[PDB]
């Protein structure tokens, strides 16, 4: 059991169009779109009331990031939707996937982290001189975990709630039993 | 013997074959690219140290010839030269001879070149300038 | 470039380890060798 | 860098990337392949118990060779590396990098024992910004008693009072 | 301001001064450098701002200017600029500068 | 078709 | 005489081999000198190159594809297809490896 | 050639409106009036840079941001900005700025 259920605050999804779409046009009729041909080949826009960002590609292709739920990035892919239709090009909602949420929680006791990448090295890497964050793969489901001194539990590479919360009830009792002072 | 080869024919040795120049021409393959480098290396004074030893985990500490003798090690001191970077350049035209000229970056310069051993009681050697009750507090023979 | 990459120290704290160890001289025959620690005189 | 966590003479990242003119990114992802790789070998041979040879940490194998490329004598390094071992019990620097943490006990233990260096020559040799040192400086300034050996205080050759006010 | 005033009458000084010997080149009258002189700070005097000596999409008395950047620093939140070299203008009052660092809140 | 680096005695 | 260091051991070791001191001299850098240089470029419309290449063609028949490159600032795989289809590589003349215009516009 | 940005200033819109009224009285041509324009951005980016000492800085909220055609356009309500000290709030703002680096 876990006395408090982790809260996510990035979900990447991505909207197949079945059209094509020309990146200058785009560019310059939309408001909030930026174009570096140089840097990057596609447009990058973003809405405010979901707060979301959209990676805009030339093939149709296009990606929702920064969704704090599955009915933001709806909302979301919808609003683009409207943008592109209303600009004036012709998409339809071929397929939508989402292929990313993350999640941070804390457990709000300090935990040994050296003890933990002793015991639960087999799936554990860990490196402080780079990044003072714990990288543990745990195999079942596909989640990865940063875990930290203060508490703090970042989940990474869901795709929908059942996973993260099951890693996270797995995760709960072999790092509950490191305590510090 | 040896207190002549530390102390002299070492700087000879280094002062010998001290110039190393390798030299890069133009490269004229397009009319932007008509520039000729010259970067000579020249080593300097040569330093060696007291006997020392680095450990395996990059410890160094001063080694005594006890210390030496019992743990398998070599008596040996590590030999430092002043080495001086110049790098120059000129343009490169044809029916023109070169003049090089210094581009001002001369970075100086201690650099390990190899642990010379060292033959006891030299001039460089610990017992040399020991005493009677020194030397036998180092465990040696007077 | 690196400088220490570009002295080697390891070449001439080898040739003279190797030219004191074993009795060859360079790269004559048993010119270094163990020392007679018999007695005094030897 | 695994030959060197594998016979406990583990070397850190800064003085390997001055040799190797390589990147952390390329680095960093060979180092896990590596590990990987080698754990799967070693589960489909013959298995080997870690026992804390390739931790993530290991600042206790930091500190002398730091204290000899400084010059501070043994006794020095065998305060700091008490001080190194007893950082694990604070909770408010066990996400520190080794280096850093090695760093500030050592010049923590530096001015413990009034060893006549600066804090600008220990940055300048070990490569550490100034501000670093002190903010370590001052977060241990408040763990006194849980850093400095007992023994050596019971022996009356360091005080508390030596260290400099915050 | 007595600064952008100066800058603005050397800069039609200049502007005056180099196109000359190009004009003479066309063939036309040196009479056209003289009505064309009186069309331009007769209008200034009629844009009265600076005092002369002489659902959603994009779609003069506005405020806007026209300038040169080198990096643009974006964040979550701020939009951080190093704007340089150009002229700004605030409540019809036309001014010159060096840099600026424009930043603003994302909303 | 040029020798690039060359040794200068 | 030679000069013989009186300092600690440990100070002339800090300088060896493993030195976590990063390297700060400009000396023969030239791989950090000259990996600063990218060329980046997308596929603009094919009229324009077609007309900029039968201009750079006017100017001289022979070009090699570096010079190209660094000319009329091209991506390799869109400039080999405007390339290909209106000009062509000598295999085994004194010109070899150097793109020229095909037969037919030569006399163009 | 530089960018060609300069056509909206007030100078800008003056020098384009007595084109026009020189192009309406027929004694200057079109091709003479680009190149005349050209010379005139090319002037004023070479002297607006070397004769001036003031600064400024601002203090704003943006509203709708936009990097296209290699141009980056800003539009920023209720800001604040001091002279050289002076301060005085702008409404509305519209900021329109061109790369460093120099085009052909």
């Amino acid at each position: 059991t876990s006395g408090i259920v982790p809260t996510l605050q990035n979900i990447v999804a991505t909207v197949t169009l079945g059209c094509r779409l020309d990146l200058k046009t785009v560019a310059l009729h939309a408001r909030n779109a930026e174009y570096n041909p140089k840097r990057f080949a596609a447009v990058i826009m973003r809405i405010r009331e979901p707060k979301t960002t959209a990676l805009i590609f030339a093939s149709g292709k296009m990606v929702v990031t920064g969704a704090k739920s599955e009915d933001d990035s709806k909302l979301a892919s919808r609003k683009y939707a409207r943008i592109i239709q209303k600009i004036g090009f012709a998409a339809k909602f071929t397929d939508f996937k989402i292929q990313n949420i993350v999640g941070s929680c804390d457990v709000k006791f300090p935990i040994r982290l050296e003890g933990l990448a002793f015991s639960h090295g087999t799936f554990s890497s860990y490196e402080p001189e780079l990044f003072p964050g714990l990288i543990y793969r745990m195999v079942k489901p596909k989640i990865v975990l940063l875990i930290f001194v203060s508490g703090k539990i970042v989940l990474t590479g869901a795709k929908q709630r059942e996973e993260i919360y099951q890693a996270f009830e797995a995760i709960y009792p072999v790092l509950s039993e490191f305590r510090k002072m | 013997s040896f207190n002549q080869f530390v102390d002299y024919t070492l700087q000879d040795i280094i002062c010998e074959d001290s110039t190393l120049i390798l030299e890069q021409l133009a490269q004229h393959t397009t009319e932007s690219d008509n520039i000729s480098r010259k970067y000579e290396i020249s080593f300097g004074k040569i330093y060696v140290t007291k006997p020392m030893v680095n450990e395996s985990d990059g410890v160094t500490h001063a080694l005594y010839p006890q210390e030496a003798r019992l743990r398998n090690l070599t008596y040996s001191s590590g030999l430092f030269v002043d080495v001086k970077k110049r790098t120059y350049e000129a343009i490169d035209v044809p029916g023109r001879e070169l003049k090089y000229e210094l581009i001002a970056e001369e970075s100086e310069g201690k650099v390990f070149i190899g642990r010379l051993p060292i033959m006891l009681r030299s001039k460089n050697c610990y017992l040399s300038e020991a005493t009677e009750s020194d030397l036998y507090k180092l465990k040696e023979c007077p | 470039f690196n400088m220490k990459l570009a002295i080697n120290a390891k070449t001439i704290t080898s040739g003279l380890k190797y030219a004191l160890a074993t009795g060859n001289w360079g790269e004559r025959a048993g010119v270094s060798q163990v020392l007679n620690r018999y007695t005094y005189s030897s | 860098l695994i030959g060197c966590r594998r016979a406990e003479v583990a070397r850190t990242f800064k003085e390997i990337q001055s040799l190797i003119h390589v990147k952390t990114k390329e680095f960093g992802k060979t180092l896990n392949i590596m590990k990987n790789i080698l754990r799967g070998k070693s589960e489909d041979g013959f298995l080997k118990i870690d026992t804390d040879n390739m931790s993530g940490a290991q600042n206790l194998t930091y500190i002398p060779r730091f204290c000899s490329h400084l010059g501070l004598p043994m006794q020095v390094t065998t305060s700091a590396e008490y001080t190194a071992k007893k950082c694990k019990e604070i909770k408010e620097i066990a996400g520190k990098s080794p280096i850093t943490i090695a760093v500030v006990s050592i010049y923590l233990n530096i001015l413990l024992f009034q060893i006549p260096i600066t804090a600008a020559k220990v940055g300048q040799t070990l490569q550490v910004t100034e501000g670093t040192i002190k903010s370590g400086y001052k977060i241990l300034y408040e763990h006194r008693d849980k850093l400095v050996d007992p023994q050596l205080i019971a022996n009356g050759v360091v005080s508390l009072d030596n260290l400099p006010g915050v | 301001n007595a600064e952008a005033s100066r800058v603005y009458e050397i800069i039609v000084e200049s502007v005056v001064n180099e196109v000359r010997e190009d004009f003479e080149n066309a063939g036309i009258d040196e009479q056209t450098l003289q009505d064309l002189k009186n069309i331009w700070q007769k209008k200034l005097t009629e844009t009265k701002v600076t005092t002369f000596s002489w659902d959603y999409l994009i779609s003069p008395d506005e405020n806007l200017m026209l300038c040169l950047y080198d990096k643009v620093t974006r964040t979550k939140a701020r939009w951080k600029c190093s704007l340089k070299d150009g002229v700004v203008t605030i409540n019809r009052n036309d001014y010159t500068f060096q840099k600026a660092q424009v930043e603003a809140e994302w909303v | 078709l040029r020798r690039k680096t060359r040794q200068l005695k | 005489r030679i000069t013989t260091l009186d300092e600690t051991v440990g100070v002339t070791m800090s300088h060896t081999g493993m030195s976590m001191r990063s390297d700060n001299s400009n000396f023969l850098k030239v791989g950090r000198e000259k990996a600063k240089s990218n060329i980046k470029s997308i596929r603009m419309p094919k009229k324009e190159i077609l007309d900029y290449l039968f201009k750079l063609f006017d100017e001289y028949d022979y070009w090699s594809l570096k010079g190209l490159k660094e000319r009329t600032r091209q991506p390799e795989a869109h400039l080999k297809e405007c390339l290909d289809k209106v000009a062509t590589l000598v295999k085994k003349g004194p010109y070899a490896f150097k793109y020229t215009l095909r037969p037919e516009y030569k006399k163009l | 050639g530089y960018y060609e940005l300069y056509r909206r200033s007030t100078i800008g819109n003056s020098l384009v409106d007595a084109l026009d009224t020189l192009i309406s009285d027929g004694r200057i041509e079109a091709s003479l009036a680009m190149r005349v324009l050209e010379t005139f951005d090319k002037v004023v980016a070479e002297t607006l840079k070397d004769n001036t000492q003031s600064k400024l800085t601002v203090k704003g909220n943006l509203d709708t941001y936009g990097f296209c055609d290699d141009v980056w356009t800003f539009i920023v309500k209720n800001c604040q900005v001091t002279v050289e000290q002076s301060v005085i709030s702008v409404d509305k703002l519209r900021i329109v700025a061109c790369n460093s680096k120099k085009s052909e």
